[PDB]
C-alpha cells in the first residue's frame, strides 16, 4: 500500500537500522530513555520526541501521507538531539553522521 | 545533568 | 547438522548481534580494523584476532566441534580486547558488558 | 596510539 517514494523511504529506514551504521545509529533505535539516563528535563525541552522505532511503526502502520512526512520525522529526531545536547556532545556527532547517511540517500530518491 | 550514553545500559 | 548445544550457542550468537546489545556489541561485529583505526601494532600484539562475524561464519560453516570450541572463540575475542587496550578504555567496558551477556546465557545452556 | 572508537567510521 506504499507509494514508490515511501517504499524507497522504507529502504532508507532499513539501512539506518542495519549493523552497518550501528556505531552511531544505536542511540536513535528506541525513544530516548530519560528515566534510565536520569534526564529529568528531557521532556520539558523536547516537546515532540522521535526515534527510528517510532518512524518504523508509523511506516509499517502506513501513517505517512508522503515521503515529505517521513523526512519531517527523521529530521525531528536529529533536531531534538541537537536541541537538547551541547554541541560538543558525542551523541551530536553521532546524529550528524547518521543524518549524513539519511540526507544523501533521501536526496537520491528516484 | 549531561547525557551519559553508557548509562543507557 | 548442529548439536543441541551448538544450536543453543547459535542462539547466543544471534542475541549478541541483535540491536538490543548494539550499544556495546558493535565494536565486535567485524574484525578489528587496524587500518582504519591506525593501530599499527595491533597485529603484533594480537596474534589470533577474533570477532562475532568470524564466529558466525565458523558456526554457519559447521566448524565448531562442540560448544566448548564456540566458547573458546568468544572468550578469545574478549581476551584480545583486554590484552590490547588499557584497562580504563571504553571498549574494555563494552567488552565486559557483552561478556556478561555471553557468560550468563552460556552458563544456562540446558 | 590509543584506539579511538569513533575513528572506525
Amino acid at each position: 500500500k506504499l507509494s514508490e517514494h515511501l517504499r524507497y523511504c522504507d529502504s532508507i529506514l532499513r539501512e539506518m537500522l542495519s549493523k552497518k551504521h550501528a556505531a552511531y545509529a544505536w542511540p536513535f533505535y528506541k525513544p530516548v530513555d530519560a528515566e534510565a539516563l536520569e534526564l529529568h528535563d528531557y521532556h520539558d525541552i523536547i516537546k515532540h520526541p522521535m526515534d527510528l522505532s517510532t518512524v518504523k511503526r508509523k511506516m509499517d502502520g502506513r501513517e505517512y501521507p508522503d515521503a515529505q512526512g517521513f523526512a519531517a520525522d527523521v529530521r525531528l529526531m536529529f533536531s531534538n538531539c541537537y536541541k537538547y545536547n551541547p554541541p560538543d556532545h558525542e551523541v551530536v556527532a553521532m546524529a550528524r553522521k547518521l543524518q549524513d547517511v539519511f540526507e544523501m540517500r533521501f536526496a537520491k530518491m528516484p | 545533568h549531561r547525557x551519559v550514553l553508557r548509562d543507557n545500559y
